[PDB]
């Protein structure tokens, strides 16, 4: 009973039975602070059984910092009893509880028990009880600019699946004796050593055609071996192998074995050896805490960092490691112990909320078992930060003051962003500003734009907003949000409902761009980042890219003069299959899927379009005739949904509907087959039906089965939509409709001047006159995933079912069949947590000014394994024009709007460079080839006044400067690249 | 984009194609049409066939769209000028040039490949039988490749 009109997104991540098994999991929270409410909201959204808090100190103001459901108001009553109110509307299938005093006992009534801002004593008490009853156990903490995270899942751990990945499947050219399995040509199947296959549908080796598991030898990136298959048989042919993914055994330590020998995870490889400070320097942080009644060394305290370094000492020494500690690292961890930062914490809560729900759905590969993570490298140098400067205020910003300070809070607080799209990346992005303080001085200001509307299924990750603001902007709900959790960002945010593109360059002009700090993406498509991109590259502005996949996530930073553009770096773009193998030969799902797409606009959509814009355009029929690729088509598409075949009832089209079922389900196929018949062979000898070409058959309408049913409803349904008939769904009138239904007869043909013109006229003048019809309109079918009462998944899905039942391929049902037609990119609430969290720490590096290169950092991780990687950003190619050092990305020429041939004789005389393209937009202004008159005419003519008439449309008054490309040869004609020209009008 | 679609049209501008010729559409680089001579040793032969080619906006990363205009009889190529080619659909990268697409369209119009056909009813004449498929192309070929 999952609701997966909510959890639509997440499901393509988890699946079915790992959120089944999920809603039966109980979760316990110690500690309620920012990376304690974080995990907690971050596990209500994941959709749990239920969230127990417990947190019974008072509130104080510093705690705002990082906590964004704690009010000024709130100061004296404990965060819990605060916090339960507000988390419980995040989700409605998610009780939230608080418990005022916990018991050993009582920790038997969870699945997962989150510890956090808790001594370690505490903790060893609270792990000698859960690791012995078989108990998941995460321990998190957040120290400043460090993070730390402990997982203990017992000592049987079972992991069901430990990557996440799909099962590897291929198809098989031929098997030797000796057991080496051959892929077919170019085909890598990505198995690796100790992998288990099994082999269906092998003909000549029926023994491996059982099913049971057998070991992978790689031999080569086409072959591998499974061993001796000489019993079975000699030699076989064709095949498909398909992986078997077996269950792992993962055994723990409980806290107190793994505090003298734990077993890190690398973060990061370049520094190595800094855990093993860190583990001492957290249990030297918390044998000082309980030195001093709970009271953490203070910001920048050169006394307190002696005696936190004498601790670590004592710890070092206690425990026999024989590691050297690094002064400088534990006494930069001593100054930054009291610091509480927003980015961390939802860096840390996102990292833990997927351990837990790696613990309670037994999937996943999880950490085992240190994770020590600092970002180190965000801490300012162009301020000054000691313990006069970083001393609490008495404010809400006293967590992030005393790692910054205050002149870098000022800083902050001075900031003018601009946040492109406003989905879950933008809401937390939102988040971790609202809480920094951006934008609250005098001069600060936050833009954020995006046109879409809130969903359903959008409040799965989107915390911001709520069932009641379904329908509405995203922009101005999430700018109200975030006013009301810091009451200081009132009239200094400003949302926007325009999408960015070339449209809008009228409200996103040069007055907007010239004023911005730092432009941040929370987009989901390849051309709204490019096009943010080329105007961050011509406008020179810090850029902040972050992009989620299911698990996986990168961060990507854009410096200007430093590093390269977004649009220098490539990704794997989509494959789309070969035309011959979607319209005649699939062998996948896939294909069916993509036919019945293809079907579907054919048959719902192009033809309604045609019809609307015949009875539009006055000379629809004459332009058609000599620019449409199929007149003919087009002719016959208005003739029958005009005249031949329009219904007046919804009987005429549930027979039509049943037509259309012959039509590609039962004579298509048997014209393939005359042509191509089961027995026919290649040109080698070979059979023609052979490999990834499989034989179909024809089917015959039988009422009775499920699928012919559905696609009758689901076409019948369209069709009358399209024509806009009263519909039903009642199959008595089906069952009484089609039994009346005499199939045409049909045979397959073998085949065996300019009048093809004058047949077209007649069917062109057998058309009623547009004058006839006036007012009459035909609805075209729009394309909509997300709405489940207008029959386009489930028309796909019935045409893909029938189409694999042609080809003998297994049928998938309608979740595949939306997750595949609609382009749905999963999506998780963890994933985007942690992107923002990096994001907003590369930001402070932003902010500070940085300019050496190996500062910044490009993230990429992937928490299906616990993969976290770091690296440098790539450097902005140099090149040599003119014996002069030109970056290729950020320089351009700067020249008034000069005459073309001043501008030829300009780039001539000083550059010594021959001009030969110059272009402009979608446009080629000037060429080296094109005819002298034409030259003659465009060369004593401005570039404004150029584009003007090559484009035919006029400069806007908004528009104050073009970009132009230009390529030019050098006085011997070798190509050299040079930086792009903006013309100032 | 704009850059590297020159480049290409100044390279077939220097290097001449002898058997091709692609220019953009008015003053238009994201649409040229491209002009194909009929091979010697084949059916096609003394024809002009005339293709359109729409470079994508994210071009060279992703493939161009490239159309037959004159209707031509081949076992590759159904009505609607759709060529059955690996380095238009699933297989290109970007280092392959205009003018390697036209040499691979006449390579393909030189000899087709009747074993994974686009248009089963030609396969099953070119297979079956030769003599048919010969007068059927010419005619083809004549009427509408010519003038
Ligand atoms: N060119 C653009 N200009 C402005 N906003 C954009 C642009 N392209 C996308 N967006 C916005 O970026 C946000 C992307 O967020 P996200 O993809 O998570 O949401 P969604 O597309 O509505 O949801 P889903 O992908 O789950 O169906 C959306 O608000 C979308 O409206
Ligand atoms: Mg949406
Ligand atoms: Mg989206």
């Amino acid at each position: 009973t999952i609701d997966e009109g909510l959890y639509s997104r997440q499901l393509y991540v988890l699946g079915h039975e790992a959120m089944k098994q999920m809603s039966q999991s109980n979760v316990l929270i110690i500690g309620c602070k920012g990376l304690g409410v974080e995990i907690a909201k971050n596990v209500c959204l994941a959709g749990v059984k239920s969230v127990t808090l417990y947190d019974p100190q008072p509130t104080r103001i510093e705690d705002l910092s990082s906590q964004y459901f704690l009010t000024e108001d709130d100061i004296g009553v404990p965060r819990a009893k605060v916090t339960v109110s507000k988390l419980a509307e995040l989700n409605q299938y998610v009780p939230v509880s608080v418990v005022d005093e916990l018991s050993t006992e009582y920790l038997k009534n969870f699945k997962c028990v989150v510890v956090t801002e808790t001594s370690l004593t505490k903790q060893l008490e609270i792990n000698d009880f859960t690791h012995k009853n078989h108990i998941a156990y995460i321990a998190a903490d957040s120290r400043g600019l460090f993070g730390s995270i402990f997982c203990d899942f017992g000592e049987n751990f079972i992991c069901t699946d430990t990557d996440g990945n799909e099962p590897l499947t291929g198809m098989i050219a031929s098997i030797t004796d000796d057991g080496v399995v051959t892929m077919l040509e170019e085909t890598r199947h990505g198995l690796e050593n100790g992998d288990f296959v099994k082999f269906t549908e092998v003909k000549g080796m029926p023994g491996l055609n059982d099913g049971t598991p057998r070991k992978v030898e790689v031999k080569g990136p086409y072959t591998f071996s499974i061993g001796s298959v000489k019993d079975l048989g000699s030699a076989g042919y064709n095949g498909v192998f398909t992986q078997v993914k077996v269950p792992t055994k993962i055994s723990f330590k409980s806290l107190r074995e793994s505090l003298k020998d734990p077993e890190y995870v690398y973060p990061d490889f370049g520094k190595m050896m800094r855990p093993p400070q860190y583990h001492i320097a957290f249990q030297a942080l918390s044998a000082f805490a309980d030195a001093h009644e709970g009271s953490l060394p203070r910001p920048r305290n050169d006394i307190d960092a002696a005696e936190f370094f004498e601790f670590c000492k004592k710890i070092a020494s206690t425990l026999q490691f024989d590691v050297e500690l690094d002064e400088k690292l534990i006494k930069e961890i001593s100054y930054q112990a009291r610091g509480d930062l927003v980015a961390m914490s939802a860096f840390l809560g996102g990292a833990v909320a997927q351990e837990v729900l790696k613990a309670t759905t037994s999937k996943f590969y999880p950490l085992k078992q240190y994770f020590y993570f600092d970002s180190l490298e965000s801490l300012p140098s162009s301020v000054t930060i000691s313990e006069e400067t970083c001393k609490p205020r008495g404010c809400r910003y006293d967590g992030q003051i005393a790692v910054f300070g205050s002149e870098f809070q000022e800083k902050i607080a001075s900031l003018s962003t601009f946040l492109v799209g406003a989905g879950a990346i933008g809401c937390e992005m939102l988040k971790n500003w609202a809480m920094m303080g951006v934008a609250t001085g005098e001069s600060g200001h936050i833009s954020v734009t995006d046109m879409d509307s809130i969903e359903k299924s959008n409040l799965n990750r989107q915390f911001l907003f709520r069932p009641r603001d379904v329908g509405k902007l995203k922009s101005e709900c999430a700018s109200t949000a975030v006013s009301i959790m810091n009451p200081s960002l009132t009239g200094k945010i400003t949302s926007y409902q325009e999408r960015v593109g070339p449209e809008s360059e009228g409200i996103f002009g040069d007055e907007f761009f010239e004023k911005l700090s730092l432009v941040t993406n929370a987009l989901d498509n390849v051309e709204a980042r490019m096009y943010v991109d080329r105007r961050c590259v011509f406008f020179e502005k810090p850029l902040l890219e972050s992009g989620t996949l299911g698990t996986k996530g990168n961060t990507q930073v854009v410096v200007p003069h430093l590093t390269e553009s977004y649009g220098s770096s490539q990704d794997p773009p989509e494959k789309s299959f070969p035309i011959c193998t979607l319209k005649n030969f699939p062998n996948r799902i896939e294909h069916t899927i993509a036919w019945a797409r293809d079907l579907f606009e054919g048959l719902f959509k192009q033809p309604i379009d045609n019809v609307n814009m015949y009875l539009s355009s006055p000379n629809f029929l004459e332009t058609s005739l000599k620019t449409s690729s199929n007149p003919r088509e087009v002719l016959e598409n208005i003739r029958d949904y005009l005249v031949t075949e329009k219904p007046l009832s919804f009987e005429e089209c549930i027979m039509w509907a049943r037509l259309q079922f012959d039509k590609f389900f039962n004579n298509n196929i048997q014209q393939l087959l005359f042509n191509f018949p089961k027995d026919s062979v290649t040109s080698t000898g070979q059979p023609f039906w052979s490999g990834p070409k499989r034989a179909p058959t024809p089917l015959s309408f039988d009422i009775h089965n499920r699928e012919h049913f559905d696609f009758i409803v689901a076409a019948a349904s369209l069709y009358a939509f399209n024509y806009g008939l009263k519909s039903e769904t009642d199959p008595a009138i089906y069952e009484r409709v089609l039994a009346g239904y005499n199939p045409p007869p049909f045979a397959p043909k073998s085949g065996i001047a300019n009048k093809d013109k004058q047949e077209l006229k007649s069917i062109a003048d057998s058309l009623p006159p547009p004058s006839s019809l006036v007012g009459f309109r035909l609805t075209p079918a729009e394309f909509e995933k997300d709405d489940d009462s207008n029959h386009h998944i489930d028309f796909i899905t019935a045409a893909s079912n029938l189409r694999a039942m042609n080809y003998d391929i297994t049928p998938a049902d309608r979740f595949k069949t939306k997750f595949v037609a609609g382009k749905i990119v999963p999506a998780m609430c963890t994933s985007t947590a942690v992107v923002s969290g990096l994001v907003c720490l590369e930001l402070v590096k932003l902010v500070d000014g940085k300019k050496k290169i190996e500062e910044y950092k490009n993230g990429f991780f992937n928490l299906a394994i616990g993969l976290f990687t770091f690296s440098d950003p790539i450097a902005s190619p140099k090149m040599k024009v003119n014996g002069k050092e030109i970056d290729k990305i950020w320089d351009r020429y700067n020249l008034p709007d000069c005459t073309l041939q001043e501008l030829i004789d300009y780039f001539q005389k000083e550059e010594g460079l021959e001009v030969t393209m110059l272009s402009s937009g979608v446009s080629l202004l000037y060429a080296n080839f094109q005819p002298p008159k034409k030259l003659a005419e465009r060369l004593p003519l401005k570039i404004s006044e150029l584009v003007e008439q090559i484009t035919k449309k006029k400069l806007e008054p908004f528009r104050k400067h073009l970009v132009l490309e230009i390529c030019c040869d050098d006085a011997n004609g070798e190509d050299v690249e040079v930086p792009f020209i903006c013309i100032k009008l | 984009a704009l850059k590297r679609i020159n480049r290409e049209l100044a390279d077939l501008g220097k290097d001449p194609p002898s058997s091709s010729s692609a220019g953009p559409v008015g003053d238009d680089l994201f649409h040229w049409q491209a002009t194909i001579m009929g091979p010697a040793d084949s059916p096609y032969a003394g024809g002009v066939f005339f293709l359109s080619i729409h470079f994508p906006t994210d071009y060279p990363f992703k493939p161009p769209k490239v159309n037959f205009t004159t209707r031509i009889y081949h076992p590759n190529i159904n009505s609607n000028g759709s060529i059955c080619l690996d380095i238009l659909r699933d297989q290109w990268s970007p280092a392959l040039t205009i003018s390697k697409v036209l040499l691979s369209i006449s390579s393909l119009l030189t000899d087709p490949n009747p074993d994974d056909p686009l248009v089963p009813e030609i396969a099953h004449v070119y297979k079956t039988d030769r003599s048919r498929y010969e007068l059927s192309a010419r005619e083809w070929t004549r009427k509408y490749a010519i003038g």
